[PDB]
């Protein structure tokens, strides 16, 4: 009532991320898996460095 | 160094498993060291008046 503008407020603070929706925990598998592919090829004692 | 790497590159692009070229150093690098152990002789048994030349002899080499 004070202005015209009338801002919606948001629950969060700007700035934070978002989440559920489909593929949120799937993004984490990702990214154990890629950490993962450096690794494999070390294992073994003809592995690499 | 870099001898042992050029040679290693052709061996990579012919399929063989880089560990497989460090194991086939580290066998032939103490066979050429014990070879080159017999070949040598002992310098010890002379005096004091010879082995200031072989001090001269391996001293111009780095010079």
């Amino acid at each position: 009532n004070f202005g015209s503008q009338t801002p919606t407020i948001v629950v969060l603070k700007e700035g934070t991320d978002a989440s559920q929706g489909k593929g949120q925990i799937i993004s984490n598998i990702n990214a154990c898996v890629a950490v993962q592919e450096a690794l494999k090829p070390t294992l073994g004692p003809l592995g690499s460095d | 160094a870099s001898a042992l790497l050029d040679q290693a590159l052709e061996l990579i692009q012919k399929g063989i498993h880089p560990i497989k070229i460090a194991n086939g150093f580290d066998e032939a690098a103490k066979l050429a060291i014990s070879k080159l152990e017999e070949t040598c002789d002992d310098i010890s048994a002379s005096n004091d008046e010879l082995f200031r030349d072989f001090l001269l002899r391996a001293a111009k080499t780095s010079l």
